[PDB]
This record gives C-alpha cells, structure tokens and sequence, in this order.
C-alpha cells in the first residue's frame, strides 16, 4: 500500500534494445551509493563486428538519471583458426539475465553460440560473464567436449541465474540433453581463480550439476528459472527449479540439495500447459524462518459457472512446515490473458510490518495492454490473496505490449529511509521504473466519553452568553504515532470530531460542543513522533427536554483523523502514509437515560 | 419485464430464434427456449494441416490414397466434399534449427533423400472440389526437418483457422481442420529459450501462401487457440500416431468442439479416423455465450431428447436427424450500466440477444 | 568418403533358407533427427536382378519400401548392419548392395545369392 | 508414376567425349536431385555425382573427378552427364536415379564402351 507510484523515476535505453527487460540492484560494500542494473539484450555494441550483441547498463540515482554500459567483452568474435570464427556473439542477447550478489554481477547470453573443437556447427551453448572487485571472466560451464544434442551444445548456459549466500552461482540451462534441462552451480572463487582466456573449456573442482535420464524426461526445460532458499534446514541454500514442461506438461519445480544435488521437493501442477514453473520464487513470507515457495503458471485457465474457461494465470503458494510437509493455497489473476504470475518478486518487508511483501506482475494485463504489477503484502498465515497496491505502465505499445511488470526486482533500499525499493522494468517501450516506498505511520488513537452515562436530569454545567443549566459530559480524544524509518519528527495532523452523527440527515442532533453550541470540531495537531500522545479535551451537552425527536438514544462519538500532505515530507519530497491496515475512522458509544 | 420474439423472417435453419430482445429491470429475471436442430448431408470442407517433420515421412506416403477414397465415404454423411491441403514444421530459429550455413542447405544429415528447407507454415492448396489436385499437392509434398520435437502445431492451426480468405472456407459449410502428427507441440511461453517474447495476436499473416511472421511471435495459447478456433466456427480433429496421442487427449477438455483419434502404426486408418471423428462431432451438441453486457448474467442449461439435463458448455450427446436439442436460457439482471452471443460450438448460425435495461 | 565393407560376396543359400549377410562401415552412419535418442541410420539396401536396374527395399536400415515382400528385414546400429531374408524364395536371387548416406554417397561390394545344389 | 528414360548405347573411342542424357517424368524435375551411379560391367554399384536442380549445383566423389562434368537443361525436364577424354576404363553402364526414399526411381541405364 506504500509504495511511492505518483514521482517514480524513469529510466531509458537505446530503441530497439528491449531496455528494461532484466533488473537488479548494484550495491557496492563501500560505495555509499547505488546503482541500478539495466539489461538491454539487443544493444547495438562498439565491439567490432557485433550486432546487436546486447548490454548491461550502470544507471545512476541521486543527481541525475543517466546509464552507461558496462564493458563486460570489449572485443569482437575470436578465432578458431586462420579465417574460422570460434564464436559467434551476434544476436547472443547479454543481458538477457542479470544479478548481482552486492559487488559481484552475474550478466548472461543465453543464444551464444560456438564452433566446438571438433566440426564446424553453431551450438547454442550460452555463455555469462561475472565481474567482481576490477577483473571480470567469462563463465561457461557447458562450453564443454560433452556437445551435441545428446550432451550440452544446445545448453543456453545463463537462461536463468541467481546468487547462492555461499557465494556460488546458480545456472538454469534447459537446452541440455535434448531439452531436458540441466542446473549447474558452481564457486565465485573457483569461477575467477581458475581463469584463462586462452583456454575454451574449463573444468571446476566444487562444481556441483544435475544429471541426464530417462527419454520420457526430454523436453521438459529443467532450469528454465531458477531461485535459491534453505529448504531442509542445513543452513545451506538449497537450488529451486521451474521445469514448465514436465510431467506431460503440467509443469513442475523441483527442489535440489544445494550441498550434495540430492532431489528434495517435486510441486506438480494441475493443469496441462498452464506452464507451471515458468517463474519460481522462494522467501519468508509468514515470519516463520523457513523459506516459502511461489510458483507461478501465466497461462492457467479458471473455469466459470458454465466451465468456459478463461486464461488469467495462477500462482501456487506453498509454506514451509518445520516437519518438512508444505502447505499449499492458491492465488488465482484478475485479467484474462494478462499471464498473471509471470514474474515473482519478492520485495522483502516493503511496508515494515514484520512480513516480507511480494509483486506479481501480469504483463499484458490493463488498459491497451500496458501490463499491470499487483502488490499483495504478507501475514504470519502466509501470502495475503488479497492485493493493496496495484500499479501500471505509462506507456502506450509502439509494436509490442511495453510488458510492464515483465520483470521486477525488489528488497533494495535506494533512497536510504528504511523502507525498500523495487524496480520494474517495461522492455517493450525500451523502460524501466524505479518506484520508492513509503514512510509508514501507525497512529495510535484514543477516544474516551467522561462519563458515558448521561441524561436530561443531571444538570451539572452552565452555557456561555446564557448561563442555562444543562447535563454537560466532556469528550476526550490524543492521538501518538511513529513508524519504523526515517520520518519528519512533526507530524501535521487533522483531526475532526463529530457528536451524535450516525442518524438520518435531517434529524436533530442531541448532542452539542457548549463553546459553540455545534456537534462538530475540527483541530490542526503537531505530534512529535515516538512521542507523548497529544490530547484534547471538549465539553459536549445534551438538548434539553423541549428539542428533541426523542428521549433514549445511543450517542455516537465519532472521531476522524487524517494527514496533511503538504508539510508532510522528507528533502526528496517523499510524503509518509498512515498504515492502511488500521482504522482512521474510530468510535465510541455515550448512551442516553 | 419481458421477452420478445421476432415473427420477421427468419434467416437461420438450425438455430431459431437467431434474434431475441429482452428488456429488464435490477432484480429481474427472464428466459426462452432457444432450439438447436441439427442438418443432415451438410456442405463440408475438410483441410488438411500437416505435419511434415522428418518423422512423419512414413505417414505422409499414405496420403496419396486419401483422396478419392475419403471422397466416396464421405458421400453418405455429406452433399459436398472438399479437400484442402497445407504443412508446418516449426519456428524457423536457432535453438529449433540448425543455423549453420552448410546445414541449413541441406536441413539434414541424409545426404540420400533431398530434405526441403524448414518453415512455419505454408499453405498449398485451397480447399476445392477437385480431389485429384488434393492427391497431387500431397504427391510432390517433400519432407522437411529441425533439431527439436515439439513442432509448432497450435501457430500452425491459428492461421490455418484465422485466414479464412486465402484457405477458401465457405460460411455455408461444416469447418473441418484436421491435424496430423505424431509429436506434441509447442506451447506459447516455450519461445522465449528462442529470444522470441513478443506475444501473438491472433491475427492473419499470409503473403504469398507464407507465414512470415513465425519467427517474430510466439507460440499462441491454448486460451488464444480455442478463442479462435471456436469464433471462426472451425471442428478440430487431431489424428495422432504416436504416444504423444494422449498427451493431446488429454488437452481436449480445454480445447472445446476439438475431437481426437490414434492413428495406427500402419496408417491405414486415415479415412476411418476422419469419418468417425465426423460422425461423432455431428452429435454433440453445445453452446456457449459470449456475454460483454456488464450486470447481466447468463444460466442456460441443455434439455436433451432422453430426459437427461447437461448444464452449461455440457450439451448433450447421441443427436440424430429430426432430432432438436432444447436449451433453456435465463438470463438475471444484478445491477445496470450492449447484446450476447449464443451459439453452438462448430456451427455457423448464431443467436444474437439485445438486452435493454429501463433504469 | 565412407568406405563400406560388405560380406561375404559369395552366398550359398536352399529356398526356405533363413539367409544373412552384413556390412560393416568405417564409422558411425548415426545421425541426428526430428527424434531425441531414436537416430536414424543412414542405410538402405537395394535388390539387383542381372540385367535390371536396382530397387529400394529397406531405407534407415529398418522401414521398408511399399511392395517389399515381409521377409526382408533390415536391422543393426552404428558401424554393424546386417539384412536377413527369411524363408527365402527362388525368386531373390540376386546381387544385394548396401549403400551409406551419412555423407559422401557409397555402395559395398556386392552379396550374390546363389541355390545349394 | 515417375519414369526415367535414358539415351541408348554409345561406341566411343579413348579421348572423345560423351553425352549421357535421362529425360525425367511423372514429377517435379526442378524439386529433386538426380544422382549418376556406375556399374563396371561385372562390379558393384560405384556413385559418380548428383546435381541439385533446385539451384543447378553439382557435386562430385573424390575419385570421379576433372573428367567428370554434370550440367541441366530444365526447360525440358532432363540433365546430362558428359563425360571428357574417355578411358578404356570408363566402359560401364551409367544410370541416373532420383533417391529419395518414397518416392525412388533408377533408369534403364546407358551402355558406354571405349575402344
Ligand atoms: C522428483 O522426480 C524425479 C523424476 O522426474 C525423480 O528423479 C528420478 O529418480 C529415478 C530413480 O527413482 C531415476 O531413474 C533411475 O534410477 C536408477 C537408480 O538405481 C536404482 O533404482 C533402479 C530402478 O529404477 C534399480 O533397478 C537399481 O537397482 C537401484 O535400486 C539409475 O541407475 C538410473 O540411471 C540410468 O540412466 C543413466 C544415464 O546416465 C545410465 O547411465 C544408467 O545406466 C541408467 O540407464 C538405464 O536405462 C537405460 C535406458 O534408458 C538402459 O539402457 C540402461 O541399461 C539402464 O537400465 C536412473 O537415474 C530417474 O532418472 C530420475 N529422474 C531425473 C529427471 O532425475 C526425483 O527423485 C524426485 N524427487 C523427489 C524428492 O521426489
Ligand atoms: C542495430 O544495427 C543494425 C544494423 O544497422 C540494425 O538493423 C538494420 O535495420 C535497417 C533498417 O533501419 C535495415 O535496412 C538493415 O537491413 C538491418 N540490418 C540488420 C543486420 O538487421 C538494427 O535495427 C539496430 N538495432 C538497434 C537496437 O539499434
Ligand atoms: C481437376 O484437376 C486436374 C489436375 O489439374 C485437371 O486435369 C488436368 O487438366 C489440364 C487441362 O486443363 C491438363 O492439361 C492436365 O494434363 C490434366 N491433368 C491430369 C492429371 O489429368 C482436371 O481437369 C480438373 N477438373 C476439374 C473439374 O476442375
Ligand atoms: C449455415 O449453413 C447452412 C447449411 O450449409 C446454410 O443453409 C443453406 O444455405 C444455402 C444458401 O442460401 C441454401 O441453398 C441451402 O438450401 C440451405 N440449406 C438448408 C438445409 O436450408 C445456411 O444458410 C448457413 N447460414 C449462415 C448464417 O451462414
Ligand atoms: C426452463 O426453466 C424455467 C425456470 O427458469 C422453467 O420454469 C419453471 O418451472 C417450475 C416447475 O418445474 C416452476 O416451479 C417455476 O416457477 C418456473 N419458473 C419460471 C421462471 O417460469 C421452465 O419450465 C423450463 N423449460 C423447459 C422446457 O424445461
Ligand atoms: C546430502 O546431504 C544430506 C545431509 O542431511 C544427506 O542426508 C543426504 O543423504 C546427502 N545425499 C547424497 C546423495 O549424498
Ligand atoms: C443454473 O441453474 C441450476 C439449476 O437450478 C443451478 O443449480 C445453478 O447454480 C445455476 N447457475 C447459476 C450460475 O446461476
Ligand atoms: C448412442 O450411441 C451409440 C453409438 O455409440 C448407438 O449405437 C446408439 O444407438 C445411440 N443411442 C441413441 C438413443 O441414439
Ligand atoms: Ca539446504
Ligand atoms: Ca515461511
Ligand atoms: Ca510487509
Ligand atoms: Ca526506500
Ligand atoms: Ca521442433
Ligand atoms: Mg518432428
């Protein structure tokens, strides 16, 4: 419910590049600023004679909004022999997939493709280059003598990365024998240590990698998308692993052994080509310290009261017990063919209620197509179905859908105040959109009726101006709120308080403020936050026995508050907003002898 | 509240009424009986879209008897004939095929048999009355190849449905798109390992017979495939040889008016397939509403000739000549703020509802 | 080029004989499909009559052509072919050849079939 | 039905030059290749050559080469095999065929002896 959507800052590529189709987060150990991570996959490169070879853009913050490549391969297409490319980087799409693990950044071509030793081919193998500290290497676990079909030549090393807390890498390859997937991980130090640009396959000595079966497994893309969390409680990141074509096209994620491969977990889906598995996702979604899984299935169909059936898409969303048994819900899309679940991002503790948060796009999903990215904040019960905060593209499609939402990243705090950041990309339009979040404000506020026992006899008070005697009783109301991040000190509050409201317009209201003889006040409250609750105090009294449409009500004592978003801001302008899972809308009953 | 019934002319022969005007008001409820009368000895046009992978090479010789044999069985479920032809094999791009310009040359390692180049989808022979041009566009058809399986079967289908002007369907016919494979196809999302993420939108592609945006769009959806299958009135058949024959069996009950059969290690049921499968979509029927109106709902259930009643999309089964299927539409008004569609899916007559609200 | 070596040129066989004869090849003739592990072998044989041109019977060292007799079964994988004729007919006598398609088009050297008497 | 008809005996004398036609029919010519195979009179089956009629392109074995020539006359549906500075090792049947697998054909195969 808090993310900043009204001053996002935009970000842009060169046309035709699909900036915005991967995003991360850079974040140096001791750079005191950060960076955004901007895939561009069909860039046009200066290196000599590539074509749309693609890039990674460093973009910047704070100051202006500018990105700048970052020069991962400098050079052009080595060769083999004498008039004899041994690689082929045109149309290899770097930047096609990007992470980074605070200084280290993991950016992959999954459509490279090489020669081999042996023949003359063009193997789409896929190759990824990692840079950390100022040397960078290029990665390329299936690059191998194990070629072919039948070995990894058709890999697409790099399809799908993430970073293991131990610091190694995880590589989704689906293409590996004959489509039946293949996960590779490996070391960062063993990746960057043992090194040589001379030297096309190279071997690793704590790699650890899946294995190839059975033909009834082919075409199954093992690795399509992968995600890492600690699944069996070893305290070793384990490797998640969508396979959107296995079981006869149910789709499953498979869960691996991140010391050892040995298989965990098997999530199959319900229903044929929902594609399940296309995206996986894993965190702690209900405070429980076990890792959470989130699987998206963009094109499952919900059938309606007649059964026709509707392409939205689904997300399945399980739990992690401590007896290692999941618990499995579902969420279903609100749009038909916006691929609802096509993207998992988890956001970390977005709105700072103990719960991490997640954002799950629907690409294709609102007016013109734009794409929609739905927030749906977390729970100690587990993901909450309900979203809070819907968000969508500004752009208008040029070709293509701009696929807002396509692909998001979260859990990064940019603009330093507590509360974490996300980014959305928005390729189709060559975009991408950094929304910030929100201060929040929880507000603490007391209504109290001294005493709540009235009625027409105990005259105990006299009016101004007339000195009439009346049954006076005093309403009191304070309020004190404070959030979790950087917020202003003073809070500039509004508070309104109405007597005897909850009735028919027209009706005569019993109840009235003796200094101005009216059921309603309103006040302009200065609060210091994390501060004494800031009271005040009126004194209300009852129309006597001559103006009335009767004798025995309850009084309602209804006290709204609100803030005032004008003052209410950090030095970027960044305005809080009252946590909108509390009342600011509260009452007290007074009852009438 | 009311319902009216046209007593103009009408121009429907299987579904009557084809017009229905209904006025309603926030709370109200209305219905009719909408009739559904099948035809016997219907106008058919039958297309075939073939797979011509490598694979299929032994399949594909057998078709050369298809022609004049399929003709005479169908001269008693049908008044007029037609044969159609076309072929895919797949998204012409790397990882699919081999990009290596010697390969590619030859698009296979059988240096005995000339392979032809790959494609998406081509288009041969207009559906005609002339069944010797069917057995000679299968003849001289040549055999292709690819590096993976799946083929591009559902990309393939969507245009054979969509472009109704180049493949020559007749309004005045039963639509009869027949698929031949042995291989399961591809699904929409599988194109992104080909760096194709641009979605596909249903539209018509053809230039010269040739569908040339296959290797810029993916794959369409089993949702976008039955949403056009269904609009363009078209009766899937899918005759598949192998194993896989289940894997699309099992897709039917999301692919309404599809039909599915095996064909045997011999192909010699190619015309048995064909007539049964045409004899079985002939008795079963369903309708579906395509209702736009906002705060209208629709509830239509089918009243079958045997006393049973099948709810929705159900329909009902074992529908003969002089044989009329009833179904019953209410339709409820939640909330005002247009018409619907009714009709029976792989027919070519439509009810169209108006529905007034006085607010 | 690959070299094929056929075997033995000279065949003694009876009608209603089961007959067999091989050819080896210089390297794999396994290629690469429209199917994962299921490869084709680029091999077929031909069938001579003396003073006739040769007619396909067997192709992918399996499937046979329309009009071949059930008798001619074709099988082997990699560099070991072979062909066995059951129950064979006064009528098959003639030169078998087999020929490779991996690459370079070849024939072997010729099996000839002749009646024990 | 696919026919091949080939030209009849030739008696030619060492050094001269031949031309081998076969005239196809029932077909599409330009779609397939036609291939040229030897029979030594009293030997297996030796492959000389086969050209592509799809774009006009020969290919030759590694032996059969330099006296070997294979060209196309498509307007009438038939290609040629001329075969220069002949040898008394030449005498052989030469046979053109269409190979592929359903839908094969071999001609009835022209005589050429060299004196
Ligand atoms: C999630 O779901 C996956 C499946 O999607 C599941 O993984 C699969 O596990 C099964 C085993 O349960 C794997 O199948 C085989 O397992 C044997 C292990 O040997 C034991 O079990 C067999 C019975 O299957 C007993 O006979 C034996 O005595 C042991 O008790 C492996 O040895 C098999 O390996 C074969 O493939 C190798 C490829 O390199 C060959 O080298 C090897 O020789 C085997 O080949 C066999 O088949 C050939 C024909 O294809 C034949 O020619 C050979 O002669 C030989 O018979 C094999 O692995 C299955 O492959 C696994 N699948 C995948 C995709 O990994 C997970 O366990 C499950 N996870 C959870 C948590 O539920
Ligand atoms: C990258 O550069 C290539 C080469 O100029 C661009 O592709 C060309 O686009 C023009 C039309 O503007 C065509 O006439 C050429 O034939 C195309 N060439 C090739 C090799 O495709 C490409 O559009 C550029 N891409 C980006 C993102 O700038
Ligand atoms: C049906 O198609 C066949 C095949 O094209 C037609 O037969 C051809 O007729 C032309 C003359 O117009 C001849 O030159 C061809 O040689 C014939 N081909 C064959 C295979 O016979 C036939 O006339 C067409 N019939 C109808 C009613 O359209
Ligand atoms: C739906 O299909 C039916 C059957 O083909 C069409 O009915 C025929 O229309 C033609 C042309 O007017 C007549 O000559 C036939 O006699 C009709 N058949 C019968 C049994 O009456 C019908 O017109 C088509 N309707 C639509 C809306 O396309
Ligand atoms: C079509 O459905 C309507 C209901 O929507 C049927 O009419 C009802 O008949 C029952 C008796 O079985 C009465 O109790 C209800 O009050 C009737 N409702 C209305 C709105 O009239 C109607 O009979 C059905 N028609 C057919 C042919 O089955
Ligand atoms: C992997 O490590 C776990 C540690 O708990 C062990 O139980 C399991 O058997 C190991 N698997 C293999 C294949 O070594
Ligand atoms: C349609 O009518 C049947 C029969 O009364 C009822 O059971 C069903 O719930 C109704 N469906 C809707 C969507 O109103
Ligand atoms: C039902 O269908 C079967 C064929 O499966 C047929 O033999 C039978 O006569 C049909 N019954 C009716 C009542 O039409
Ligand atoms: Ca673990
Ligand atoms: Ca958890
Ligand atoms: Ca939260
Ligand atoms: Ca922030
Ligand atoms: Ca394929
Ligand atoms: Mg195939």
């Amino acid at each position: 419910f808090n993310l900043d959507v009204d001053s996002p800052a935009e970000y842009s590529g060169p046309e035709g590049s699909y900036f915005g189709f991967a995003v991360d987060f850079f974040v140096p150990s001791a750079s005191s600023r950060m960076f955004l991570l901007v895939g561009a996959p069909k860039a046009n490169t200066t290196q000599p004679g590539i074509v749309e070879g693609g890039q990674v853009l460093k973009c910047d913050w704070s100051s202006t909004r500018r990105c700048q490549p970052i020069e991962f391969d400098a050079t052009g297409n080595r060769d083999y022999a004498k008039d004899d490319p041994l690689e082929f980087k045109s149309h290899q799409w770097f930047g096609a997939s990007v992470r980074s693990k605070q200084d280290k950044i993991l950016a992959c071509a999954p459509l490279y493709h090489w020669r081999t030793e042996m023949k003359q081919e063009r193997e789409p193998v896929g190759t990824c280059f990692l840079q950390d500290g100022t040397k960078t290497v290029e990665y390329a676990p299936c690059r191998s003598q194990d070629i072919d079909a039948d070995g990894q030549g058709f890999c697409q090393g790099g399809f799908s990365i993430d970073f293991t807390k131990a610091d190694r890498v995880l590589l989704g390859g689906p293409g590996s024998f004959y489509w039946q997937g293949q996960l590779i991980s490996d070391q960062v130090a063993e990746i960057v240590s043992k090194y040589d640009p001379n030297v096309y396959s190279i071997k690793y000595n704590n790699q650890l990698a899946t294995r190839t079966a059975q033909a009834i497994f082919d075409d199954s893309y093992l690795g399509y998308s992968v995600a890492v969390g600690d699944f069996n409680g070893d305290g070793i990141d384990d490797f998640v692993s969508g396979v959107p074509r296995a079981a006869r096209t149910l789709g499953m994620v498979y869960i691996y052994d991140g010391k050892n491969m040995s298989s965990l977990y098997n999530f199959t889906g319900e229903q044929m080509a929902a594609y399940f598995g296309f995206s996986v996702a894993a965190t702690d979604i209900n405070g429980d310290d076990y890792a959470d899984v989130f699987i998206g299935a963009p094109l499952f169909m919900d059938r309606g009261s007649d059964g026709k059936l509707q392409e939205v898409g689904q997300v399945s969303v399980s739990l992690q017990r401590a007896s290692g048994d999941f618990q499995t819900t579902k969420l279903n899309g609100f749009e038909v063919f916006a691929r609802f679940g096509s993207a998992i991002a988890p956001l970390g503790d977005l709105d700072q209620d103990g719960f991490n948060d997640i954002a799950i796009a629907a690409p294709y999903g609102g007016e013109d197509k734009k794409g929609i990215v739905y927030i749906f904040n977390g729970r100690s019960t587990g993901l909450n179905a309900v979203p809070s905060q819907i968000l969508e593209g500004q752009w208008a499609a040029r070709s293509m859908p701009p696929s807002f939402g396509y692909s998001m990243k979260g859990a990064t705090d940019i603009d330093k105040n507590g509360y974490p950041d996300l980014i959305v990309g928005a390729f189709g339009v060559d975009r991408a959109i950094l929304y910030r979040a929100r201060p929040v404000i929880t507000v603490n506020a007391g209504l109290e009726v001294y005493p709540s026992i009235l009625n027409q006899d105990n005259k105990t008070c006299s009016l101004p101006g007339t000195a009439l005697k009346v049954s006076c009783f005093n309403v009191r109301f304070c309020l004190k709120a404070d959030g979790k991040g950087v917020l202003p000190r003073k809070l500039n509050f509004q508070v309104e308080l109405l007597l005897d409201k909850l009735k028919q317009k027209g009706a005569i209201r019993r109840a009235l403020f003796l200094y101005s003889r009216s059921p309603s006040h309103s006040k302009n409250m200065t609060i210091s936050r994390g501060g004494l609750m800031q009271c005040e105090e009126l004194i209300a009294y009852l129309r006597d026995e001559s103006e009335f449409r009767d004798k025995l009500t309850p009084i309602t004592i209804f006290m709204e508050y609100r803030l005032d978003y004008r003052t209410a801001a950090d030095t970027t302008g960044l305005q809080p907003i009252l946590n909108q899972f509390t009342p600011a809308n509260i009452s007290r009953q007074a009852h009438i002898l | 509240v009311h319902v009216i019934i046209p007593t103009e002319n009408e121009i429907n022969t299987q579904v009557t009424p084809g017009e229905v005007s209904i006025q309603l008001r926030p709370g109200a409820e209305a219905n009719f009986m909408l009739k559904v009368h099948p035809l016997k000895k219907y106008p058919v046009d039958l297309y075939y879209l073939v797979d011509v992978s490598a694979s299929m090479h032994n399949n594909i010789e057998k078709l050369n008897s298809v022609g004049n044999d399929l003709s005479r069985k169908m001269a008693f479920f049908s008044r007029d004939f037609r044969l159609g032809f076309g072929s895919y094999v797949d998204k012409t791009v790397s990882p699919y095929i081999s990009i290596h310009p010697e390969r590619i040359h030859n698009q296979c390692s059988d240096y005995n048999l000339d392979c032809m180049p790959p494609h998406g989808y081509i288009h041969v022979l207009s559906l005609t009355e002339n069944i010797t041009e069917f057995e000679k566009a299968v003849h001289r058809q040549k055999i292709s190849g690819n590096i993976d399986t799946p083929e591009g079967g559902f990309d393939a289908m969507l245009q054979a449905a969509v472009c109704e002007s180049h493949i020559g369907w007749r309004k005045e016919a039963k639509r009869l798109l027949l698929v031949m494979t042995d291989q399961t196809s591809h699904l929409a999302l599988d194109s992104k390992l080909a760096g194709i993420v641009v979605p596909n939108d249903g539209n018509c592609h053809l230039k010269n017979n040739v569908y040339v945006k296959s290797t810029t769009m993916e794959h369409p959806s089993l949702g976008q495939l039955s949403e056009k299958l269904i609009d363009n009135n078209i009766n899937v058949i899918f005759a598949v040889q192998g194993k896989q024959f289940h894997w699309y069996k099992d897709l039917l009950p999301l692919l309404p008016g599809t039909i599915a059969g095996e064909i045997e290690s011999k192909a010699a049921n190619l015309n048995n397939l064909v007539v049964e499968a045409y004899q079985k979509l002939i008795s079963e029927v369903k309708v579906q509403v395509e209702n736009q109106v906002q705060g209208i709902y629709f509830n239509i259930t089918a009243i079958c000739p045997d006393g049973s009643r099948k709810p929705g999309m159900e329909g009902c089964r074992n529908v003969t000549s002089n044989d009329e299927v009833l179904f019953n539409v209410t339709v409820t008004m939640k909330k005002c703020d247009n018409y619907a569609i009714i009709k029976p899916i792989g027919f070519n007559e439509t009810a169209k509802i108006h529905i007034h609200r006085n607010c | 080029d690959i070299v094929m070596t056929q075997s033995p040129s000279s065949l003694a066989v009876s009608a209603g004989e089961k007959v067999t004869m091989s050819c080896k090849s210089s390297q794999s003739l396994l290629g690469r499909g429209d199917l994962g592990r299921l490869k084709k072998n680029a091999l077929a044989w031909y069938q001579q009559k003396p003073g006739q041109s040769p007619r396909l019977l067997i192709y992918w060292a399996s499937t046979r052509e329309s009009g071949v007799p059930d008798r001619f079964t074709g099988s082997g994988s990699g560099t070991d072919f072979t062909l066995t004729i059951s129950s064979v007919q006064a009528e098959d006598l003639a030169v078998y050849y087999c020929k490779q398609s991996y690459n370079l088009l070849s024939f072997g050297a010729g099996t000839k079939l002749e009646l024990k008497a | 039905q696919i026919q091949l008809v080939q030209s009849g005996p030739e008696l030619k004398k060492p050094g001269e030059t031949v031309k081998i036609s076969c005239k196809a029919s029932g077909y599409t010519f330009t779609d397939y290749s036609m291939h040229w195979v030897k029979q030594a009179p009293g030997k297996g089956l030796k492959w000389v050559a086969r050209i592509n009629t799809e774009t006009g392109e020969p290919t030759f074995a590694d032996d059969f080469r330099g006296r070997f020539a294979v060209s196309l006359e498509t307007s009438a549906s038939t290609a040629y095999l001329q075969i220069n500075n002949l040898k008394n090792e030449d005498t052989a049947t030469y046979f053109c065929a269409i190979f592929y697998y359903g839908r094969d054909s071999w001609g009835q195969g022209t005589t050429l002896t060299v004196s």
